[PDB]
């Protein structure tokens, strides 16, 4: 009842180096948009570095 | 009664030295057999076996015995009480029957089991053969 | 020349599926076109989806 | 002849004829699918004779018409359901059977 | 039910014949979902022919668009009720409203 | 250094639903736990309900049973709205008997040894005559979702419900400002649920963190068998003991199982420890099976 | 026809938004900026487009 | 994914004991033995089935349906009990 599916990316398909399109699946039903959501909003809003 | 089997029983080209009886046996259970998954378990080779009669409709068994084998067939000395102690041990007691399909109408019912039922008489019948010699000096054709 | 006739009523349930036909009752029609799940829905600030 | 609305028929299998009774009528409540037998019917075909070849197939049956064939109705290829009532209508002189 | 209707409904529903209309007045003595018994009151009833009506309801049954044609009992046991007044409610009715 | 949230206060403020709260959090991450607990709450967790019904006198749920002004499908309704908790088991069978005027209840179900009711005034029918009684049995399974009927009976008294697997209804988080702890621009993670009884809060938020962190574990011819077996680096005997089975390839060696030449004397215990050092590799003796000799790579040409 | 009324809302402009006349290095700040929370759809503003 | 996952390392015989009546079949079975003044099927386990058979208690029926309820073998397996308890039926 707890075990899902679990992923592993099959593929990073990437352009130059400070660019890439990474896929992932197969995710359970739902978890495609919390999972984009959570990483799409630690990445653009807090990430440590400098300027 | 209508005397459909009574002309078929004495057919008998290949079928007159063999079980004639057991011949019409297997083909009850091939029309009644064949596609016969339902009822409880599967279906009945042994029947009734009324000469006169000639469609020995399928009866069942119940097979008193002293043990807890075989759901179907379990009768014992204290199921045996009901029937004012009238059943033995190891006695083959039928108290149970069960069905045909239509009559020559429908072909398949045991036409294709009707022939399997046959193909296995047949069986037997090439063993019996072969144990009559029981190996010999015999020839042959590759 | 007929002998006997049987009739069989099967009782089917349909539920509701992605092509049925809603509607109300001033003319908005539609055919249904995508049956979310609940966490998609647009909520409030009290906790209900719509 | 008449046609035959017993059991099942030839050519079926322990899913040609699994949820019918032993007189060919569907049960009230069996849960069916798209394809299953309500009714067993067999009707006739050919009359001709008395074949040499299998004299003991065409006469154990007894089966002096016969030939029959194979025309059960069908729950039509889609749908699903749960039988909840079975009528039958008898013209007067007929054989009841005995789910009649 | 509709939460915005126009108060047409009743009129609709009771007017048609969906729904158990009581003829005569009275306590209910035995709801069940096949019967309801009626109990007729004493200033409603004939000197002859004692008295309590009996409706049966009509259950699952098909209709013309294939559709199904049911009445569920509405009142309680005990319960008074009224001449001119719904019973046992339809198909798209609850409480003798119509609700589609 | 980022701030890590842990539970603080668990308000039950009814028997149905209640507030936890998550203190402290960085800006940011408000909203971001809140939608995807929210979102893990409501998707997936483990619920207690019901799928199968055998009422006693009712061949489909289309009749009417004599003596309950409810039809057979009204009863597998409530019977699917019941409230259930289990604790030990995957499935579990519930037996009900009741026979008299009035209602029957939930709390009328002979309930078993970890079997838990949560909500015992629930209606299920009314009884409506002095003989006229109802007597099912009722299953309650575990699950996970909605898994309805048309997808998942035997014989023709079973009654197939549907089952929502589901104990919560309504999840709200509302994040808010943070106090001292002697530093600002921290915020407060509030989650009021509503569950039905059936699972307890901390338990739920703990497994909604638990199906989350597991989705981030994400990212947080054989040469040797074509060969001979002479070819080996080991001496001859390792070789010879594979041989005297009239083995020439280490292919043959791959199509046999090692259990196989393990119950032939052929082989000795120093040969075994010579195998054990050349299945190390893992390029032969790993149970594998061909279909004579060649792959698709070993084509003929 | 939703299509259009998307574009309509979304190249438009109001008087006073958030990030009213501030000044941006490309078109994908601009839509960084939209994401995290920083400025409003609709808000004029000094862009550098190739 | 590691700094998401690092803000959530804070978080992360039944059939004898059974009364007679329980069983699934009739009340008419369940009366058959419990005319004998039987309320536990572990009761109906600690007599034989002869020494049923030999009361006139229980009807042809009434055998059939004790056969299918003995086909689960959970009852009337021929046992003996010290009264009623065995060790895991202990008294706490």
């Amino acid at each position: 009842v707890t075990e899902f599916l679990k992923p592993r990316l099959v593929d990073i398909e990437q352009v130059s180096s400070t660019h890439a399109k990474v896929t992932l699946e197969p995710l359970e039903r739902g978890f495609g948009h919390t999972l984009g959501n959570a990483l799409r909003r630690i990445l653009l809003s807090s990430m440590p570095g400098c300027a | 009664m209508n005397k459909e089997i009574l002309a078929v029983v004495e057919a008998v080209s290949n079928e007159k030295a063999l079980p004639r009886e057991k011949i019409f046996e297997a083909l009850e259970s091939a029309l009644a057999t064949a596609t016969k998954k339902k009822y409880e378990q599967e279906i009945d080779v042994r029947v009734q076996i009324d000469r006169k009669s000639g469609d020995f409709d399928t009866f069942r068994r119940w097979l008193v015995v002293d043990e807890v084998t075989q759901p179907t067939k379990e009768i014992t000395l204290e199921a045996a009480r009901y029937e004012d102690e009238s059943l033995n041990l190891g006695d083959y007691v039928e108290d149970q029957i069960e069905s045909v399909t239509f009559d020559r109408i429908t072909t398949q019912t045991a036409k294709q089991v009707i022939v399997q039922k046959v193909r296995e008489a047949e069986r037997a019948m090439v063993v019996d053969q072969f144990r009559e010699h029981e190996g010999e000096i015999i020839t042959g054709v590759v | 020349g007929v002998l006997k006739i049987v009739k069989v009523y099967l009782a089917v349930k349909r539920r509701i599926q992605p092509g049925d036909k809603m509607a109300g009752r001033h003319g908005n029609k539609g055919v249904i076109s995508k049956i979310n799940p609940i966490e998609d829905m647009p909520y409030d600030e009290n906790g209900t989806p719509v | 002849g008449p046609e035959e609305i017993t059991a099942d028929i030839p050519n079926v299998g322990e899913a040609a004829l699994s949820k019918l009774d032993e007189s060919g009528i569907v049960y009230i409540g069996a849960e069916v699918t798209g394809g299953d037998i309500l009714v067993g019917k067999v009707t006739p075909k050919g009359e001709t004779q008395l074949t040499p070849e299998e004299k003991l197939l065409r006469a154990i049956f007894g089966e002096k018409a016969s030939d029959v064939k194979d025309s059960s109705l069908r729950v039509p290829n889609g749908v699903s359901g749960t039988v909840i009532d079975v009528q039958v209508f008898t013209r007067d002189g007929v054989e009841k059977d005995k789910r009649a | 039910k509709p939460l915005v209707g126009t108060g047409m409904e009743r009129a609709v529903a009771v007017d048609s014949g969906v729904t158990a209309v009581a003829k005569r007045g009275g306590v209910v003595q035995y709801v069940d979902a096949s019967r309801i018994v009626i109990k007729v009151n004493e200033d409603e009833m004939y000197p002859g022919e004692a008295g309590i009506d009996i409706y049966n309801l009509t259950k699952y049954t098909r209709s013309n668009q294939n559709t199904c044609i049911n009445q569920m009992p509405c009142v309680s046991l005990g319960e008074p009720v009224e001449r001119g007044d719904v019973l046992a409610d339809g198909p798209s009715t609850d409480l003798g409203e119509l609700a589609l | 250094e980022f701030l890590k949230p842990r539970l603080v206060d668990i308000e039950q403020v009814s028997s149905t639903h209640a507030k936890v709260t998550l203190e402290p959090l960085e800006r940011g991450f408000g909203h971001t736990l809140g939608n995807a607990l929210r979102r893990i709450l409501l998707s997936s967790m483990p619920g207690c309900a019901v799928t199968e019904v055998e009422i006693d006198g009712v061949l489909h749920e289309y009749s009417t049973k004599e003596g309950v002004q409810e039809d057979i499908l009204e009863i597998l309704l409530n019977l699917k709205g019941l409230a259930v908790r289990v604790q030990g088991k995957d499935e579990v069978i519930l037996t009900l008997n009741k026979s008299g005027i009035g209602p029957v209840t939930a709390a009328d179900i002979t309930h078993d040894g970890d079997v838990e009711i949560v909500k015992p005034q629930h209606v299920i029918c009314h009884l409506t005559d002095e003989n006229a009684s109802i007597s099912m049995r009722i299953k309650v399974q575990r699950g996970r979702g909605y898994v309805p009927a048309s997808t998942r009976e035997r014989p023709i008294g079973r009654l197939l419900v549907d089952a929502c697997y589901s104990p919560v209804e309504r999840i709200a988080y509302n994040v808010e400002a943070a106090r001292v702890e002697q530093r600002t621009d921290l915020d407060k993670l509030v989650i009021e649920m509503e569950t039905n009884g059936t699972i307890d809060p901390e338990e739920a938020i703990r497994r909604a963190a638990t199906i989350l962190a597991e989705q981030l574990e994400a990212f947080v011819f054989d040469p040797i068998l074509l060969r001979p077996v002479d070819d080996l680096e080991l001496t001859v005997r390792s070789a010879n003991c594979l041989k005297a089975e009239a083995i020439h390839y280490i292919g043959d060696l791959v199509q046999r199982t090692e259990v196989e030449l393990l119950k032939t004397p052929n082989l000795g215990k120093k040969s075994l420890t010579e195998i054990k050092d050349v299945l190390a590799s893992r390029g032969l003796s790993l149970g594998m099976r061909l279909e004579n000799w060649p792959p698709a790579s070993i084509a003929d040409e | 026809q939703d299509v259009v009324l998307g574009l309509y809302y979304m190249t438009r402009d109001c008087v006073n938004a958030k990030g009213e006349g501030m000044v941006l290095t490309g078109p994908k700040e601009a839509e960084r900026l939209y994401r995290s929370g920083l400025a409003s759809l609709h808000a004029r503003v000094k862009v550098r487009i190739t």
